[PDB]
């Protein structure tokens, strides 16, 4: 649903959301500003996670990793 | 309205950690991250239950259809 | 560097201004050649000016049109309606000093043709309230008895506001 | 720590919404109606007559809503929640004071109740005017609803904001097929006029009207109005050395084909072609049938006796077409925001109350002459004791036209349907996004194509994203956050203040004077063309920043028209911006430290000359910065916030500047349909349909504008 | 090109919006020939060759004389003499005034000698002054303008925007073999029935292939056969 | 992009230095719209080619453009590299005010950033004039469905 | 012609004066002027 | 560039009234017309500066600049005096243009 619709700001909702839950602060996604993408991936990288939100999933019906 | 008993994703009981959270906010003044960290929850799931939650029943009980 | 003092110098009379919308300028040798004969009437209560201009009989007269359709004419009646204004003042200067004069009315002369009315009213057969602009157009042609003697004078005005200080 | 400048500037917007709210366009109109315009209605019908004898009169001294004595304002109303469960309406009585006389010339007075008028929520007559939170819970009302709506017959109704074209002003539209057409919609009270200025071929210019037969070329028309000389019909509308002379000179030549040679023949041809011939006093159709028509009865709103201005206003209307023939670019667009005016809830109620008060005196005159004619004696009493049976259609019709949606005015002829709409209560953002909505009325839905595209002239004035996805796509718009719809103040001392600043009156300047600088137009009416208009605009704006109270009274030049406009007649959006002074901004760092530390709130930045309101066509004479690191010395204003362009419903999207724009529009249709919490008394209220949420949660990433609402 | 163009063909309207005519040439040059086919087509060149239209009065008669130069014919190439201009003014309008007299003098002037509610001379002078500069001289009336253009190869082909298709086809310089206009009724008036279906099966094919959407042209040939 | 703004702003300062070599298909103003439009359409097609060639494999929006699931190379070049020249009614955006479009740009402004050529991609975020220029085209594309 | 009367500021017309001369004369004021006229314009 | 004509043409009418006031000071039987602003303070005059501008400082010392007007008086303008509906038309006669006085803020 992303290339035909070009809603990449939704992609910034997870990165500024997943790194907003961790250090207990509800973030700001206001127009022409808000949380910068550079210092929200810095909060997310020193908690032990990926800077870009990509986690590796162990599959559910077969148990092996996902490629 | 009220805090849910179990979290939606995995099922950890987080309904018992709201009054202690409000007790750690007002007295023993901490930020929400550390006060929510020394309370239980480790993952960011089950942490979203206590962080992003509105308490509407305290605003609903001001309109009591009883005696008052 | 000195100043040229202005005073209001009193206010007892009433003034008016022609403002002829017809004759601009005769660009060389003392322009605008204001006429002499006029001697026309005046009306209050609608303010209804009328002024007259004599006709040149010797040159470009076209006597056939003047004495074939309408009567033998020598008058050229104008018409103007004045409106009240504020802040306008007339001034004259004598050697050190400017004297302001209140002017109290400004009107414009526009040549409303009268002989076409006189020729139409001949060749025809050869109500308490109006609430504005109909009572004003109805009460326009009643008294008219100020057929007036055209005069001049630099003594009744210049030697009238100078003995005030 | 340290107060910045580009970050504490944001705090201008909460302080803007603390004094005056977001639903103020409904509150301020209804507050201005029942305090100012409701007294103005009885000042035009202050004495009635009778055909029995001239010694009989009723005099309306004072009018007020729910107030007689030193007690409080109507000690017991019905609560606004009880009248939503009992299927009632929320209304207050109207009290008038009348004079009651006899042939024995006795004079006394008596209070009477002449009807009920429905009270809008939270505006100067309701119980809910700045009530405490313990007062809201005691009266069973939510403290977070926007208010500003009616509750008639139990159900909720909202008078929508409606746009139309600018009244008492001139618009030009072009056409390649037939010819260019000019209009000027007359905004008179007693009648609805619209004087059209169509052409057909070869510059055969002749104006038309709905009250005129086979029409007249404009040379004879403005010859009947006072412009008599031909030398000032050739110079007034063409200029000295323009290419306009060989176009208008046709209408001179066919002036001699017709009733030329002024008004012993000329005005008779204007008056002979008249419609609605008025058989009462019909003999006067020689001179006094067009003097009716060229005055306050027809074509305009000018109340002059002898016409220097009206003869000029029709003739300066001619030049705007003559310029548009030689150059087809010098026209107007209908969809420009500067050409439109917003009419609010306070004006339609005034129209309906004027109609139902005009009808109230007519149905009572026909019931008092029947009684005062039959007996022999003069009836002392019972002329006051019979108004209760006649003050019921002033109440039932006033609630019927709100609960139905039809506003049928028999004298005015603008019968529109679907004004009041039922208040949507799908969610909390649905009841708020409806109270900030503008509905545009179309002419026809066949070949429209114009008033649906996003105009660049609504930057910050209207919401760019929130449009419906359906039949009304683009026809329905929404106001932004920091906008303000204005009102007409006096319109009288602005005309005299120009005469102080040095403009000459039109009865003094020659008719051959437009080769010089710009001409002052006060609401379309020419005032007399001052010299040096830049100094005039600078002095007028400097007087505006000391107090001239500056809601709407604005000034702007225009070079392709060769004019300069002063606008006073309100009903028009405007937005507040920061003034800069030739190198940098006016709002310093010390002005923002006081703002969040007690005193010096909003409306204290308007008196001290820091911010000012700008209009849509008045910011065409401006040059606005976006951020503070952009201060060019040729700039005029600085904007407060760049994200005020988004609306209230459109402010829920996180990062709209990273998405594409249609996905910012569809969300505005999906944000109102989302179900959840509605109000604090949503368990204590009963209505036909509402959806709830069991465990609602606040959003993860917020917005700076969702803490406001 | 879009859905109003398809309704422009299916409705079979009398007048259409923006017609063109694809006329072709014979030779290949930037000289006389490719610039003289153009100037034979467009109209109302009187507002460029005259420099004034004045009316003088000599005591019993009137002159409406026009100053025609020779440098205008030098720049844009047209075959017209001052006698040809006299013939063009002789049949200028259909029936307004122009029957009696025109004149030709040595330095290229045409004065309209005129002969008679009252004083209707000056009225006719005003109407004849205001009806004169929009009079055609050489060219065809229904054509708006003309553009000569180079294709992908080194060829020269012109195009007009008129309604004739017979006056354009009968022109010294073009070949009347191959040409194509958009207006189907213009083809039907000149060519016939069978050349109006072979025009419509490619005119519907042109407004579709410029977007994609192959409609396997037997359907188009079925559409172009039920209309005619 | 800076050797595309400089190669078109030299035509704006030449527009008021007399005249330009007008191509015979149209007048002097319609031949300035065509050349600036051609350069600003040529700048978005070669930046869109130097991004797709340097783009790393095994990513979703390039695999979805290699096959035909959804999306094109224009969409990924408009996400990643540059958004360019929001056109309405065929040509560029007209003057919403007298002599100009937005009141943030001076009078007689025919630069690309003032008359509808955005330059920020969707990853970096639009400026408010770029936001309004994109919103006009999106609403005109959205009203042709309703 | 585009000529204006100096005595009344109105529009003048070309008339035939008693069957055989061309002079300009208006019906506005008793005026005549027997000059020959030109109407040249670029 | 609109402030350039606020100094360039302001030194064209200050020299024009200076050519009208003191050049013809002796005895012209001849009038002018001034435009004074209303709400006048319940006097002073031109005070020609150091070859610069001309600006009235009226009495009640708060101060009232302003010179120059337009060439609307191409047409003929002649004043006249009137009595109580018996004698009038005692003209003086000429206008020499006009000036306008505008209060500074
Ligand atoms: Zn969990
Ligand atoms: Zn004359």
């Amino acid at each position: 649903g992303f290339p035909s619709r070009m809603t990449v700001g939704k992609m910034i909702e997870l990165i500024s959301g997943k790194a907003g839950v961790l250090n207990g602060t509800l973030e700001y996604g206001t127009c022409f500003g808000g949380s910068k993408l550079e210092d929200m991936s810095k909060i997310l990288v020193d908690q032990g996670f990926n800077y870009s939100g990509k986690d590796m999933l162990y599959s559910g019906i077969t148990g092996e990793c996902l490629q | 309205m009220i805090v849910p008993v179990r979290c939606f994703s995995c099922g950890k009981v987080v309904g018992d950690k709201w009054e202690s959270y409000l007790n750690l906010l007002q007295e023993d003044e901490l930020d929400e991250g550390t006060a929510l960290s020394r309370l239980g929850l480790k993952r960011y799931c089950c942490r979203r239950m206590i962080l992003t939650h509105v308490d509407l029943i305290e605003k609903f009980l001001r309109y009591n259809p009883l005696e008052k | 560097i000195e100043e040229f003092p202005l005073k209001i110098s009193g206010e007892e009379e009433s003034l008016h201004v022609f403002q002829y919308a017809n004759r601009p300028r005769l660009v060389g040798r003392k322009p605008a050649e204001h006429p002499f004969i006029s001697a026309a009437r005046y009306k209050p209560k609608s303010h209804l000016w009328e002024i007259d201009i004599p006709l040149d009989e010797q040159a470009f007269y076209n006597k056939d049109k003047a004495e074939s359709e309408w009567n033998g004419v020598n008058v050229q009646t104008l018409k103007g309606v004045g409106v009240e204004n504020n802040g306008q003042y007339a001034a004259f200067v004598k050697d050190m000093q400017v004297y302001l004069v209140p002017i109290e009315r400004v009107a414009q002369l526009k040549p409303f043709f009268k002989y076409i009315d006189d020729a139409n009213v001949t060749r025809k057969q050869e109500q308490n309230r109006l609430t504005g602009s109909l009572l004003a157009h109805k009460v326009a042609d009643e008294e008219a008895n100020i057929e007036l003697t055209w005069a001049e004078g630099t003594f009744e005005q210049f030697k009238d506001t100078i003995v005030k200080e | 720590d340290e107060i910045n400048t580009a970050q504490d500037k944001w705090h201008l917007l909460p302080a803007f919404l603390k004094v005056k709210g977001l639903v103020k366009q409904h509150l301020d109109s209804f507050n201005y109606f029942v305090d100012t315009d409701l007294k103005k209605i009885i000042k035009a019908n202050q004495l009635i007559l009778s055909d029995v004898d001239p010694e009989f009169y009723l005099k309306y001294v004072d009018i007020r809503v729910g107030k007689k004595s030193s007690s409080s304002t109507k000690d017991y109303l019905t609560p606004p929640h009880e009248c939503r469960l009992r299927d009632m309406t929320y209304s207050a009585p109207i009290y008038v004071d009348i004079e009651y006389t006899r042939g024995r010339n006795i004079i006394m007075h008596k209070d009477v109740e002449i009807g009920r008028m429905p009270i809008m929520l939270r505006s100067n007559k309701c119980i809910l005017y700045d009530a405490d939170e313990s007062k809201m819970a005691k009266l069973n009302e939510c403290p977070l609803d926007p208010g500003g709506y009616f509750i008639v017959n139990g159900t909720e109704k909202v008078i929508l904001v409606q746009e139309q074209l600018s009244k008492n002003r001139i618009i030009v539209e072009a056409d390649e097929k037939k010819g260019i057409v000019q209009a000027s919609v007359t905004s008179s009270t007693h009648e609805r006029k619209s004087k059209t200025y169509v052409i057909t071929k070869n510059g055969k210019i002749y104006l038309k009207h709905n009250s005129i037969a086979e029409e007249i070329p404009i040379a004879i028309v403005l010859k009947a109005c006072g412009i008599l000389s031909d030398l000032e019909i050739m110079q007034l509308v063409c200029g000295n050395d323009s290419s306009y002379q060989d176009i208008f000179a046709v209408n001179l030549e066919e002036s001699s084909k017709l009733d030329i040679y002024t008004q012993q023949q000329a005005l008779e041809y204007i008056g002979a072609k008249v419609k609605t011939m008025r058989r009462q006093k019909l003999t006067i159709l020689q001179e006094g049938i067009e003097a009716i028509a060229t005055t306050v009865i027809a074509h305009l709103t000018v109340e002059a006796l002898d016409f220097r201005e009206k003869a000029l206003y029709i003739a300066m209307m001619t030049r705007r077409v003559v310029m548009a023939m030689y150059n087809p670019k010098m026209i107007d667009d209908r969809d420009y925001v500067g050409n439109k005016r917003l009419e609010l809830a306070g004006q339609l109620i005034s129209l309906l109350f004027e109609d139902l008060f005009k009808k109230f005196n007519n149905d009572f005159k026909l019931s008092i002459d029947k009684v005062l004619k039959k007996p022999n004696r003069a009836m002392e009493y019972d002329a006051l004791l019979s108004i209760n049976v006649h003050s019921n259609n002033i109440t039932s019709g006033l609630n019927r036209a709100i609960s139905t949606g039809n506003w049928s005015l028999k004298r005015f002829k603008m019968e529109r349907a679907g004004v009041t709409h039922v208040l949507s209560r799908l969610s909390y953002i649905s009841a708020l996004g409806m109270m900030t909505r503008i509905s545009s009325q179309f002419e026809k839905s066949r070949k429209v194509s114009g008033p649906r595209a996003l105009q660049p002239s609504q930057f910050g004035m209207l919401c760019t994203a929130d449009t419906p996805e359906g039949e009304a796509c683009g026809l329905v718009k929404n106001l932004a956050l920091m906008t303000h719809i204005t009102t007409d103040d006096e319109e009288e001392p602005i005309k005299k203040l120009c005469y102080v600043l040095g403009v000459e009156d039109i009865t003094l300047i020659d008719s051959a004077s437009l080769h010089l600088n710009y001409g002052v137009y006060l609401n379309g009416t020419l005032i007399g063309s001052i010299r040096f208009p830049t100094k005039f605009v600078t002095q007028f704006r400097h007087l505006r920043r000391t107090g001239k109270v500056s809601e709407f009274i604005s000034i702007y030049s225009n070079s392709h028209q060769m004019a300069v406009h002063i606008a006073t007649d309100g009903g028009r959006i405007c937005r507040p911006l920061i003034i800069v002074s030739d190198g940098q901004s006016r709002v310093k760092d010390i002005h923002l430290r006081k703002l969040l530390d007690g005193e010096l709130d909003f409306d204290d930045f308007l008196k001290l000359g820091l911010v000012e309101y700008l209009d849509v066509n008045e910011e065409n004479d401006s040059y606005i910065a976006l951020y503070e690191k952009d201060i060019v010395p040729s700039m005029t204003h600085l904007e407060i916030e760049p994200f005020t362009i988004l609306g209230a419903v459109a402010g829920l999207i996180p990062y709209p500047h990273h998405n594409q724009s249609p996905r910012n529009t569809y969300q505005c249709a999906m944000g109102k349909q989302a179900i959840g919490a509605i109000a604090y008394n949503q368990f204590k209220r009963i209505d036909t349909l509402l959806y709830l949420m069991t465990y609602p949660q606040q959003p993860m990433v917020k917005t700076k504008t969702i803490e406001l609402i | 090109l879009g859905v109003p163009r398809i309704k422009e063909i299916i409705n079979a309207s009398k007048v259409i919006s923006t017609p063109i005519i694809n006329a072709v040439l014979v030779n290949d040059n930037d000289e006389r020939a490719a610039r003289v086919v153009k100037g034979r087509v467009e109209k109302t060149l009187l507002s460029d060759v005259a420099f004034y239209v004045q009316d003088v009065y000599k005591d019993n008669l009137s002159f409406i004389q026009v100053r025609i130069d020779l440098g205008t014919i030098d720049k844009l190439q047209l075959e017209l003499t001052i006698e040809d201009i006299a013939v063009a003014i002789t049949r200028a309008s259909k029936l307004k005034i122009q029957a009696s007299d025109v004149n030709i003098i040595g330095k290229d002037r045409i004065a309209i000698n005129v002969f008679p509610s009252e004083n209707d001379v000056f009225y006719r002078m005003q109407q004849l002054r205001r009806a004169l500069p929009d009079v055609v001289v050489k060219g065809l009336p229904d054509i708006s303008r003309a553009v000569i253009n180079i294709r992908d190869d080194g060829k020269r082909e012109l195009l007009v925007e008129g309604y004739g298709l017979r006056d354009v086809m009968c022109t010294d310089g073009v070949i009347g073999s191959r040409t194509t206009t958009n207006h189907v009724l213009e083809v039907f008036s000149v060519l016939g029935i069978e050349a109006a279906r072979y025009s419509i099966i490619r005119e519907i094919n042109y407004t579709m292939s410029n977007h994609g959407m192959s409609v396997d042209p037997r359907h188009i040939q079925l559409l172009g056969d039920v209309m005619t | 992009v800076e050797i595309a703004y400089h190669k078109c702003d030299e035509l704006i300062t030449l527009f008021n230095k007399g005249e330009l070599e007008t191509q015979p298909g149209c007048n002097e103003e319609q031949t300035l719209e065509a050349k600036i439009g051609g350069l600003l359409s040529k700048v978005r097609e070669e930046v869109g080619d130097v991004c797709i060639n340097e783009l790393d494999n095994w990513n979703a929006p390039l695999i979805m453009a290699t096959c035909g699931s959804k999306g094109s190379t224009l969409n990924v070049s408009q996400m990643v590299a540059v958004v360019g020249q929001q056109i309405i009614s065929g040509n560029r955006v007209p003057d919403g005010f007298q002599d100009r479009s937005l009141p943030h740009f001076p009078k007689n402004s025919k630069t690309p950033q003032s008359k509808g050529f955005v330059r920020n991609s969707f990853f970096s975020g639009l400026s408010p004039p770029e936001f309004l220029f994109h919103a006009i085209s999106g609403r005109e594309g959205l009203v042709d469905t309703a | 012609m585009l000529s204006f009367c100096p005595s009344c500021n109105n529009m003048l017309l070309i008339t035939s004066g008693d069957s055989g001369v061309y002079t300009l004369a208006c019906r506005s004021c008793p005026y005549e002027f027997p000059i020959e006229g030109i109407e040249i314009y670029d | 560039k609109e402030a350039a004509a606020e100094l360039e043409l302001l030194n064209a009418d200050h020299q024009h009234i200076l050519r009208k006031l003191k050049k013809m000071n002796n005895k012209p039987e001849r009038f002018m017309v001034f435009q004074l602003p209303t709400r006048l303070p319940a006097v002073g005059s031109i005070r020609v500066h150091k070859s610069g501008k001309l600006s009235v400082k009226i009495g009640n010392v708060v101060m009232d600049i302003g010179k120059g007007a337009e060439t609307t008086f191409l047409q003929d303008v002649i004043a006249l005096s009137i009595a109580d509906d018996a004698s009038s038309a005692e003209l003086l006669g000429r206008v020499d243009g006009k000036i306008v006085v505008t209060p500074q803020i």
